[PDB]
C-alpha cells in the first residue's frame, strides 16, 4: 500500500513538472490545427488567376473573361480540399488503430489482468486505472516489478531414496549448505517435503540432479505415534 | 562552456548476464511501480 | 521500417529554373505540405524500428562457457570474426533480401533517381545497432528467460528454463528433464532446416522484398513521369525555355507544373498508405517481441503453429526475422 | 488438504480465528481406538 500510494504521488509530480509526457495527444490537436491552417492558407494562393480574391475577379471581369479565371481558382482550391480530406483519412485511419489499441487496453488491462508481457506497463500486470485526457485516455499501469535478487545454487531434481523429485510449483535452491523450495518470482524458502514435490523416474536420467532429503511428513507423526504405542506397552507389561 | 557535441549514440548500458548451468537468481523483494501510458482516442 | 525518403518539390516541379520556381509560387504551400508528410513519413520509420527493436535499456552478451545443457546457439548468437558483429543466420538475410539505394554517399538506376531531386536518408539506426539490439534479446532470452522483460535479467540455467516453458503449455517439468537429450536434438536439428530453408528458397523473404520493389518502383514510377509532355509542346523544361518567350512560355510551363504537382501528390499519397501499412506491421512485431521473445504467450497461432516455448529475433533488412521454437 | 500455512497469525490485518481440520487425525484416533481395544482385550 505504501508503495502504491507514493507510486501514484510520483504521476502528480511528473505531470505537474515535464510538459511532454502528453506529446502523443497534443500532436494530434497541433495536426488537425494545422491542417485547417493549411486548407485556410490556400485562399491565398492565385492558381495563376489575375487575383486570389473571388470578388475581385469578378469585380474586374466581364463574364467570359471572369470563368477563364474563376475556373483556376476552383481547380486549385478543389485540388486543396481534396489534398485535405485525403490527409484527413489517413490521420482518421491511424487515429482508429489507436483507439482500436485503447480500447483493447481498456478491456485487458482495466476489466482484467493481463499475461501479454509489456502490453500492460513494463513489468508483471497488476491492475490498470483508466483516466479521461482531452481527445485521449491515460492509463494508470500499476505493475509487480522484482527488486533485490540474491544468487543461489540450484537443481533440476533431488534424488532422496533412488527416486527423483521435481517442486510441484517453484524451484530448488541452496544458500550453498541447505536446500529449500521457493516460489520462482519471490523468495520465501520451504523444506523440502512430499508436500512441495512429485516423484518421477529414478534418479539416473535427470542431468545435474543433486543428493538431498526429502521431508514426509506423515513419518514424525507416525513415530510419535509409535512413541505412545511403545509407553502404552511398557505400562501395560 | 556550452556546445553543440556529436556522437555515435549508446544503446544502453553494458551488462553481462551471471549465467552459469547451476546458478539462479530470486528477487527478495519487489517494487510496486505505477507507469503512465498515453493514448490518442 | 521502409525507405526514408524526402523530394526536393522545386527540383523535381521546375530543376534549376527561376521562371518555372516563380509559377510554382503560385500554387501556394502545396510543395511545404508535401515535404511535411513525407518528414513524417521518414520520422515514422526510426518510431517504428525503435518500438520493434529497442524493448532493453541495457546491452546483454551471452557468457563465454556455452553450457546451456545441450541446445546449440552457435548459429543465431554473433559471429565475432565478421566485421560487423552479425549472427550466422542474420548474414543469410542480409543476402536474401536485395537492396536498393541505402543512401550511403553518393560521389545506374540510383543516381537517375538522385539527381532529380529524389534523396534517400539513412536510418536512424545502422544495421550493427540493429544485431546489437537483437544480441541483446536474445542473450537476454538464452540466460534469464522473460525476467529482463519484467524487471532486472535474473540468471537461471538454460534447461531450468525450458522446464518452465514445459509448465507454461501444461506439460510437466519432468517431461524436459526425462527427455533433455532429445529435446536439445531437435531444437538443434531444426535450428539446422533455418539454414538449410535459407539457403534452398529465394521466395522465404518475399515480405521484405516486396516492400523493396514497392519503394524502387514508386520512386521510378515518379522519375518516368518527368518524361511526359501532360500537353506541353515538350517534357523538357529548357527546351520550353529556350523555344518561347515570357508570355507563351507561361501556358506551356504551366502544363508541366500542374502534371508534375498531381505525380508529387500521388507518390505521397501512395507513399502516407503504404507507410500506415509497414506502421501496422511494425507494431504487430513489436507485440511479437514483448509477447514471444520477452515472454511466453498462451495466445494460439500468435508465436507459431504449436504450443509456444519461446522465440529468438533475427534482424533483417528492413524487418525482424522470428525463429518461434514450439512444442507440437 | 484446501489451504496452505505462512507465518504466525500477528502480520495478517483481518485474519480470523476457525478450526483447521486434519484428515490424518480422526484416522490416527480410530486407529488409536482399535489399539486400545488390542490392549483391552489382551488384558
Ligand atoms: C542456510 O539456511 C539454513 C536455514 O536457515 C541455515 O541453517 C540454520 O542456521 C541457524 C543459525 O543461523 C540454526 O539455528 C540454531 O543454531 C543453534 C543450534 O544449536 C542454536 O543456538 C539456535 O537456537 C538454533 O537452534 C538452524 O538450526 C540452522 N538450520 C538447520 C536446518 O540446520 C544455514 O546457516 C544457512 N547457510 C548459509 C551458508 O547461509
Ligand atoms: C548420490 O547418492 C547415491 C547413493 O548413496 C550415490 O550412489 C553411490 O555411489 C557410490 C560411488 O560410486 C557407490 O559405491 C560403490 O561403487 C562400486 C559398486 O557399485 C564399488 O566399486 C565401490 O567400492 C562402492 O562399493 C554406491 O554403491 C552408489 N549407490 C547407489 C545406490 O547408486 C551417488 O554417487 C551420490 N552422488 C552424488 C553426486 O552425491
Ligand atoms: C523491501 O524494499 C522496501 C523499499 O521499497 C524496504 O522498505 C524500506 O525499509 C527501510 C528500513 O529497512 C526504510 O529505511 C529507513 O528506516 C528508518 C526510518 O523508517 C531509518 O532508521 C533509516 O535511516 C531509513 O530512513 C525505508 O524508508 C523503507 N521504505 C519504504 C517505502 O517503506 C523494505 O524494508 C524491504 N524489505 C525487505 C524484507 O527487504
Ligand atoms: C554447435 O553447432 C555448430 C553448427 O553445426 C557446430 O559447428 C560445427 O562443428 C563441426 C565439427 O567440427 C564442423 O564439421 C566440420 O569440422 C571440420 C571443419 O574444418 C572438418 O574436419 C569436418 O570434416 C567438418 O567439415 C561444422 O562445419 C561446424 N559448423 C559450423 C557452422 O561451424 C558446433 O561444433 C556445435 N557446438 C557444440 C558445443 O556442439
Ligand atoms: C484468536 O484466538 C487467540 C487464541 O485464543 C486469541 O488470543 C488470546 O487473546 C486473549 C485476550 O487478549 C489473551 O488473554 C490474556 O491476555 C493478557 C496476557 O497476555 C492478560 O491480561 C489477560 O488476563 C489474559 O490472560 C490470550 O493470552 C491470547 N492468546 C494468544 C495465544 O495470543 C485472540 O485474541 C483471538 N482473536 C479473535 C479476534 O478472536
Ligand atoms: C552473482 O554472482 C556473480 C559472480 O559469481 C560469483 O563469483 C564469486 C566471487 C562468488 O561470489 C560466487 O558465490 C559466485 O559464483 C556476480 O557477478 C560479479 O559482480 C561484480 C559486481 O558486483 C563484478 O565485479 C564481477 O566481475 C561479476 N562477475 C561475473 C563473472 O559476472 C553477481 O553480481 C552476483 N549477483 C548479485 C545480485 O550480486
Ligand atoms: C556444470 O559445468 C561444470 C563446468 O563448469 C561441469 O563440471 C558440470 O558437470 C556441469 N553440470 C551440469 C549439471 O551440467
Ligand atoms: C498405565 O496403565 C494403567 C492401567 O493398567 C492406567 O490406569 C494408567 O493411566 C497408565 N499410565 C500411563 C502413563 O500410561
Ligand atoms: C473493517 O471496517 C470496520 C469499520 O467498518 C473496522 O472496525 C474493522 O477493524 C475493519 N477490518 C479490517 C480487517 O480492516
Ligand atoms: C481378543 O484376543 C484373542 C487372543 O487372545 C483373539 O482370539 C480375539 O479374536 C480377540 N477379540 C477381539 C474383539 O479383539
Amino acid at each position: 500500500a505504501n508503495q502504491f500510494n507514493s507510486a501514484i504521488g510520483k504521476i502528480q509530480d511528473s505531470l505537474s513538472s515535464t510538459a511532454s509526457a502528453l506529446g502523443k495527444l497534443q500532436n494530434v490537436v497541433n495536426q488537425n490545427a494545422q491542417a485547417l491552417n493549411t486548407l485556410v492558407k490556400q485562399l491565398s494562393s492565385n492558381f495563376g488567376a489575375i487575383s486570389s480574391v473571388l470578388n475581385d475577379i469578378l469585380s474586374r471581369l466581364d463574364k467570359v473573361e471572369a470563368e477563364v479565371q474563376i475556373d483556376r481558382l476552383i481547380t486549385g482550391r478543389l485540388q486543396s480540399l481534396q489534398t485535405y480530406v485525403t490527409q484527413q483519412l489517413i490521420r482518421a485511419a491511424e487515429i482508429r488503430a489507436s483507439a482500436n489499441l485503447a480500447a483493447t487496453k481498456m478491456s485487458e488491462c482495466v476489466l482484467g489482468q493481463s499475461k501479454r508481457v509489456d502490453f500492460c506497463g513494463k513489468g508483471y500486470h497488476l491492475m490498470s486505472f483508466p483516466q479521461s485526457a482531452p481527445h485521449g485516455v491515460v492509463f494508470l499501469h500499476v505493475t509487480y516489478v522484482p527488486a533485490q535478487e540474491k544468487n543461489f545454487t540450484t537443481a533440476p531434481a533431488i534424488c532422496h531414496d533412488g527416486k527423483a523429485h521435481f517442486p510441484r510449483e517453484g524451484v530448488f535452491v541452496s544458500n550453498g549448505t541447505h536446500w529449500f523450495v521457493t516460489q520462482r518470482n519471490f523468495y520465501e524458502p520451504q523444506i523440502i517435503t512430499t508436500d512441495n514435490t512429485f516423484v518421477s523416474g529414478n534418479c539416473d536420467v535427470v542431468i545435474g540432479i543433486v543428493n538431498n532429503t526429502v521431508y514426509d511428513p506423515l513419518q514424525p507423526e507416525l513415530d510419535s505415534f509409535k512413541e505412545e504405542l511403545d509407553k502404552y506397552f511398557k505400562n501395560h507389561t | 562552456s556550452q556546445s553543440i557535441i556529436a556522437y555515435t549514440m549508446s544503446l544502453g548500458a553494458e551488462n553481462s548476464v551471471a549465467y552459469s548451468n547451476n546458478s539462479i537468481a530470486i528477487p527478495t523483494n519487489f517494487t510496486i511501480s505505477v507507469t503512465t501510458e498515453i493514448l490518442p482516442v | 521500417s521502409m525507405t526514408k525518403t524526402s523530394v526536393d518539390c522545386t527540383m523535381y516541379i521546375c530543376g534549376d529554373s527561376t521562371e518555372c520556381s516563380n509559377l510554382l509560387l503560385q500554387y501556394g504551400s502545396f510543395c511545404t505540405q508535401l515535404n511535411r508528410a513525407l518528414t513524417g513519413i521518414a520520422v515514422e520509420q526510426d518510431k517504428n524500428t525503435q518500438e520493434v527493436f529497442a524493448q532493453v535499456k541495457q546491452i546483454y552478451k551471452t557468457p563465454p562457457i556455452k553450457d546451456f545443457g545441450g541446445f546449440n546457439f552457435s548459429q543465431i548468437l554473433p559471429d565475432p570474426s565478421k566485421p560487423s558483429k552479425r549472427s550466422f543466420i542474420e548474414d543469410l538475410l542480409f543476402n536474401k533480401v536485395t537492396l536498393a539505394d541505402a543512401g550511403f554517399i553518393k560521389q545506374d538506376l540510383i543516381c537517375a533517381q538522385k539527381f532529380n531531386g529524389l534523396t534517400v536518408l539513412p536510418p536512424l539506426l545502422t544495421d550493427e545497432m540493429i544485431a546489437q539490439y537483437t544480441s541483446a534479446l536474445l542473450a537476454g532470452t538464452i540466460t534469464s528467460g522473460w525476467t529482463f522483460g519484467a524487471g532486472a535479467a535474473l540468471q537461471i540455467p538454460f534447461a531450468m528454463q525450458m522446464a518452465y516453458r514445459f509448465n507454461g503449455i501444461g506439460v510437466t517439468q519432468n517431461v524436459l528433464y526425462e527427455n533433455q537429450k532429445l529435446i536439445a536434438n531437435q531444437f538443434n536439428s531444426a535450428i539446422g532446416k533455418i539454414q538449410d530453408s535459407l539457403s534452398s528458397t529465394a521466395s522465404a523473404l518475399g515480405k521484405l522484398q516486396n516492400v523493396v520493389n514497392q519503394n524502387a518502383q514508386a520512386l521510378n514510377t515518379l522519375v518516368k513521369q518527368l518524361s511526359s509532355n501532360f500537353g506541353a509542346i515538350s517534357s523538357v523544361l529548357n527546351d520550353i525555355l529556350s523555344r518561347l518567350d515570357k508570355v507563351e512560355a507561361e501556358v506551356q510551363i504551366d502544363r508541366l507544373i500542374t502534371g508534375r504537382l498531381q505525380s508529387l501528390q500521388t507518390y505521397v499519397t501512395q507513399q502516407l498508405i503504404r507507410a500506415a501499412e509497414i506502421r501496422a506491421s511494425a507494431n504487430l512485431a513489436a507485440t511479437k517481441m514483448s509477447e514471444c521473445v520477452l515472454g511466453q504467450s498462451k495466445r494460439v497461432d500468435f508465436c507459431g503453429k504449436g504450443y509456444h516455448l519461446m522465440s529468438f529475433p533475427q534482424s533483417a533488412p528492413h524487418g525482424v526475422v522470428f525463429l518461434h521454437v514450439t512444442y507440437v
